[PDB]
């Protein structure tokens, strides 16, 4: 047959390769009329608060300042101290913390040792 | 460079791509006929006409905005929507 | 024929702050450029010479430009 | 219910609408158009231009211009007599004492 | 140092004896003024520093610092005079009286010779942009950015007070021009550790270093525009001045106790940049690329070589400059539309043009384009650390790549796009926010042409 | 998927959407203009064959092997117009789309170089506010309890009054400013 396409993280299945797209299922059909509702009701409050000619400033959009405070000021009320979250900050915070230190320390004391010898070459080094 | 349009030119030009079409007799359509009814034809005969009269005048219709054109008129006010003629 | 009016912000006011801004640089521009050119060609810049014997300079007399000195 | 007294939002007021020649930085006309002259004159005029001529001939800051001129008159009088142009001692290994070990 | 402090406490006569409309007039006029003035400290030797008294003297280092504050007050007063419209007259003379106030704790704390004269100033700077945040703030969480920054600078700087009289009880002096002379090696013990550490950790705290770093995305963020421009501009160099004047008693203990807080300030420009990628607020966004170069500044301070120096003080006029330009503009996209939020006022080059220009400069000046003092600044850091270590440079490039990054997406974003369709309330720009700009950018593009009066005291 | 009036597509609608894609893609493989005209004459002969089929399952079955059909033989980059989405100059001039609004923020000094224009502008905005509280009273009696259903307008029904929600979709920026 043709190879199947097989849908990744970065590449989702298409919409026409859905075998839930072809669903003519009765509830199938009530959802999208819910679905269709909803956004038919919204687009009437926003073209309402759009078209008006006495208007002269910003359409809020709450769905937008509920996406500002839950990427913000939410975080650390909803934070639980647990075994996922200490792992990963410790992790994310220590880990690459203590990987540049020994990284940094040993390359100059391998330079410091190299230098008091005197067998790196300094020769026109008289800026630093 | 872009040469303006008007609706006598748009009118001219999709009843010419509608005339060189085999599928319908040159001495009975019009500005008004119908396709599925007047004219006799099917979903695909529709569907092929609106792909010439969008090779014809190089811009895309939508498919949401294609099923809905059935009549030369409809096609002519289309194209005079989406390029803002007679201003 | 066939003229169409083109909807474009109000550019009034930022060519007006262009306008006073190049006009109060210049309103102390000129004079200062015409003054250094004076400077320069009628009283001029100042030169290298070695210290009298018991002459002590001033500690404006140890440098070349006149408006340097000043 | 109903919440306790308190003035609704007032809505912002254009600065453009009574004033078309607003600078914005007064209601009044004159003490904005004279706030404009204020900071116009005292700010480019006087403090950039004059402060660029002021920056432009300071009289030999950090001594950069005499350090040239006496490696000059240093490089030439060692030059002239064979001298080395610079020892690897600041100062004199003769008045100084080592630590005896 | 009188002939700048007393016409300065003379600008508090001026505000409150004058008219109910010829405030901000006055005020910016004389403030201009006494900026002005504020040049005759140029009077740098290559050998002396200009020492005026017994109690006050002015070096190269502290004398750009000097004149970046003279000039920065009367933008303040520019800036802050369209939010404060409605106020109350007491309230705004309040304003002003201490705008003027903090002028003063800063022009004495960069001249300060004694060390405890210069804590004393430098944390009655505090009560100020206290005030001023916590009061002409917009936002409910001023009240708590406001303890957050006090607790913070109070917490770090309360053992740097208990370390300097114990150096001066030791010594016998804290001035600065003795202790040049009189300084002595301070050998690896616990007790020098601490030493080390309460010396340090004021102004670590004040740059700030990644990790207590949590007080500036509030106190940049809640407070006024007036109050982002001090606290951006200058008051995050107190804590360099502080480590450039307090590095010279702590020798050679520095060169093993700075490793952490190079591993801390090396990794933590990375992780901010990163943090200022993801940004959903503009203001947040500046703060916390004031965080990022800052902590090039701490590694710069904590090598201790010349065009670290040099590099450090170019950066920190350049930063604060950049930093003060880039509040203003989101400042004056907060009075066009109200919120603060990136993603919502987008497309603004089809509707303020000359306002996009400016933003491309600050934003090209943000990511170091040469030749300007940020790039000479950020340069010489890159040099002597380059000096230091050779993965620095690594860790160089990918910091300057992500500032790219995020300065473009800045810019893209606020400005470039299909504009916000329900939003038509964009007012064409006033002079005064155009003036304001060029006040910003000018002096900045001038620099370029004599950077050599920005380069600290070791040029 | 996504449409503003009906919520759902049709099993014609799919039908018509994957004859057009599929003709566009082998348009796209088969570069001159004969060879096009053969291979859609083949296309159209093959979808003509299955077109009485009253089977709904078989039908649906057929849909998605065609479905698959074409995504194993569709060109990696096939031809899309200069304006179409994902073409060379698509939103090419959205810099130039300056919003109506902004000639209200005008200095009476450029004012008064277009009397005639602004004029024409004043009775139109006088027509707008005039007819909006009709407009809105039309469409708050139409809309049934519960939020309308679909995102359709209706029309004016009487006489002297316009559509409802009419400025921002009369007054857009044109396609070439
Ligand atoms: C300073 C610390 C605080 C910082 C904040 C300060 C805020 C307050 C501001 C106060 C006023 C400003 C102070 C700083 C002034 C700095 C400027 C200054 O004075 O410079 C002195 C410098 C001094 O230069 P110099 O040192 O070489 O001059 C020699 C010295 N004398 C004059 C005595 C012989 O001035 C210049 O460099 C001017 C040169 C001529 C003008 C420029 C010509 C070229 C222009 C560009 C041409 C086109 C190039 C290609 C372009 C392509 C497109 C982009
Ligand atoms: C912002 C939050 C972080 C803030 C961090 C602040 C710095 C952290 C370290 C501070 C240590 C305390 C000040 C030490 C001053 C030392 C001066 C000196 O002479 O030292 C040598 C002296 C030596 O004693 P001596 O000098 O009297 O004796 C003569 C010398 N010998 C010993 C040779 C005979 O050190 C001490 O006396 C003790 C120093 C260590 C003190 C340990 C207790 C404090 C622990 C840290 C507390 C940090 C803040 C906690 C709260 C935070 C907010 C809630
Ligand atoms: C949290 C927010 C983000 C971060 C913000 C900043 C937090 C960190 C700030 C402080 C960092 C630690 C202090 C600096 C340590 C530098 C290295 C050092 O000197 O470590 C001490 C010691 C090294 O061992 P050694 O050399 O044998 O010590 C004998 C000295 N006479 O080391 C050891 O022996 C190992 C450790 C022993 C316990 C040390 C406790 C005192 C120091 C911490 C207080």
């Amino acid at each position: 047959s043709f190879p199947k396409y097989e849908p990744s993280r970065l590449a989702s299945l298409p919409t026409t390769l859905d075998p839930a797209e072809y669903d003519i299922s009765s509830e199938t059909r009530k959802a999208q009329a819910e679905r269709l509702a909803i956004r038919s009701r919204l687009k009437r409050e926003y073209q309402l608060q759009y078209n008006d000619p006495s208007r002269r400033g910003v359409v809020e959009d709450p769905a937008l300042i509920r996406w500002t405070c839950a990427r913000s000021a939410n975080v650390y009320p909803n934070f639980r101290p647990n075994t996922k979250t200490s792992l990963l900050g410790a992790l994310f915070g220590i880990g690459p913390l203590i990987f540049w230190y020994y990284v940094f320390k040993t390359d100059r004391d391998r330079k410091e040792k190299l230098i008091q010898e005197g067998k790196l070459d300094r020769t026109f080094n008289i800026s630093y | 460079d872009a040469p303006p349009l008007t609706l006598e030119g748009i009118k001219d030009r999709v009843l010419y791509v509608l005339k060189l079409y085999d599928k319908i007799d040159p001495e009975k359509l019009s500005v008004n006929s119908h396709f599925m009814k007047d004219l006799g034809l099917d979903s695909l005969d529709q569907v092929e006409i609106i792909m010439a009269m969008e090779d014809e005048f190089g811009f895309e219709i939508p498919d949401i905005d294609a099923e809905k054109l059935m009549c030369p008129q409809e096609i002519v006010d289309y194209i005079a929507d989406k390029k803002d003629v007679y201003e | 024929g066939k003229r169409l009016f083109i909807i474009k912000p109000s550019g009034f006011y930022d060519k007006r702050f262009l306008k006073l801004l190049r006009f109060y640089i210049l309103l102390t521009g000129i004079p200062v450029v015409i003054g250094i050119t004076l400077i320069n060609v009628f009283i001029g810049e100042a030169e290298l010479a070695e210290i009298p014997e018991g002459y002590v300079p001033e500690h404006w007399e140890y440098f070349k430009h006149p408006i340097s000195r000043w | 219910t109903l919440r306790w007294q308190e003035d609704p939002e007032p809505e912002d007021e254009n600065l453009y609408e009574k004033n078309p020649d607003s600078h914005g930085y007064d209601k009044d006309p004159a003490v904005d158009v004279w706030n404009m002259r204020v900071v116009f004159f005292f700010g480019f005029s006087i403090v950039l231009v004059l402060g660029s001529t002021f920056v432009a001939y300071l009289p030999d800051y950090r001594m950069q211009e005499w350090a040239r001129r006496e490696a000059e008159r240093l490089v030439k009088y060692r030059e002239a007599h064979g001298l080395p142009l610079m020892e690897s001692n600041c100062f004199d290994p003769s008045k100084i004492q080592l630590p005896e070990d | 140092m009188l002939k700048y402090i007393i016409p300065t406490m003379m600008l508090m006569p001026l505000t409150w004896l004058s008219k109910n409309s010829m405030i901000w007039i006055n005020t910016t006029l004389h403030s201009l003024l006494i900026s002005l003035t504020s040049l005759l400290l140029l009077n740098q030797f290559g050998d002396n520093s200009l020492n005026f008294s017994l109690t006050f003297f002015s070096d190269s280092l502290s004398t750009p610092l000097l004149i970046l504050t003279m000039w920065l007050l009367p933008l303040m007063l520019m800036a802050s005079q369209h939010h404060l419209s409605k106020e109350n007259l007491a309230r705004k003379k309040l304003f002003i009286s201490m705008l003027i106030l903090l002028q003063l704790f800063l022009i004495m704390t960069f001249t300060a010779t004694e060390l405890i004269f210069f804590y004393i100033m430098f944390e009655a700077t505090l009560v100020p942009t206290l005030i001023i945040i916590t009061r002409w703030g917009n936002q409910t969480e001023r009240l708590n950015a406001g303890l957050y920054f006090l607790f913070y600078t109070l917490a770090g700087s309360l053992p740097l007070l208990v370390a300097l009289i114990y150096i001066q009880n030791t010594m016998g002096s804290l001035n600065f021009l003795i202790l040049q002379y009189w300084v002595q090696p301070m050998p690896n013990s616990w007790s020098n550790t601490f030493m080390w550490l309460a010396c340090m950790m004021a102004f670590m705290v004040k740059m700030p270093l990644y990790g207590l770093h949590l007080w500036l995305p509030k106190a940049h963020v809640e407070a006024p525009i007036a109050g982002s421009m001090v606290l951006a501009a200058i008051l995050l160099k107190l804590g360099g001045y502080g480590m450039m004047r307090i590095t010279l008693l702590l020798n050679p203990i520095t060169d093993f106790m700075a490793y952490p807080f190079i591993m801390l300030s090396l990794w933590g420009m990375i992780m901010t940049s990163s943090i200022c990628l993801r940004q959903t607020d503009l203001k947040s966004l500046i703060a916390y690329s004031s965080v990022s170069h800052m902590a090039l500044v701490i590694v710069a301070i904590l090598i201790q070589t010349p065009w670290s120096y040099m590099g450090a003080t170019a950066l920190m006029i350049a930063h604060g400059l950049t930093s003060s330009m880039l509040f203003c503009l989101a400042n004056s996209n907060y009075e066009r539309v109200h919120s603060r939020t990136m993603i919502l006022a987008r497309g603004l080059q089809t509707l303020l043009p000359l306002m996009a220009a400016w933003w491309l400069l600050a934003s090209l000046t943000n990511l170091a384009l040469p030749p300007s003092i940020n790039l000479i600044g950020e340069l010489f850091v890159v040099m002597s650390t380059f000096s230091w270590s050779n993965i620095t440079i690594i860790l160089m490039g990918l910091n300057m790549v992500i500032t790219a990054l995020y300065s473009l997406y800045m810019l893209i974003t606020t400005q470039r796009g299909k504009h916000t369709h329900h939003i038509n309330n964009i007012l064409p720009s006033f002079t005064r926010e155009n003036a304001l700009m060029s006040l910003h950018m000018l002096p900045l593009l001038l620099l370029s042409l004599n950077p050599k009066i920005i380069l600290g005291p070791l040029y | 998927a996504f449409l503003p009036s009906a919520a759902y597509l049709t099993h014609q609608q799919k039908v018509l959407q994957l004859y057009k894609r599929a003709l566009r893609h082998l348009e796209s493989r088969c570069v001159h203009r004969d060879k096009y005209r053969y291979f859609a004459c083949l296309l159209r002969a093959r979808f003509d064959e299955h077109k009485n089929e009253k089977d709904m399952v078989k039908a649906t079955q057929l849909l998605r092997e065609a479905e698959k059909e074409f995504w194993h033989g569709q060109h990696p980059q096939p031809y899309i117009f200069p304006e179409s989405p994902g073409g060379t100059s698509y939103e090419r001039y959205e810099c130039y789309k300056v919003p109506e609004w902004c000639l209200d923020d005008w200095h009476p000094s450029e004012k008064a170089m277009y009397p005639d224009y602004f004029a024409k502008r004043e009775q139109w905005k006088k027509l707008r506010r005039e007819s909006w509280e009709r407009e809105v009273k039309q469409l708050q009696e139409e809309t049934p309890v519960g939020g309308p259903r679909t995102e359709a307008l209706p029309p004016a029904r009487k006489q002297g009054d316009l559509p409802p929600l009419w400025w921002h979709i009369v007054t857009r920026p044109r396609e070439r400013p």
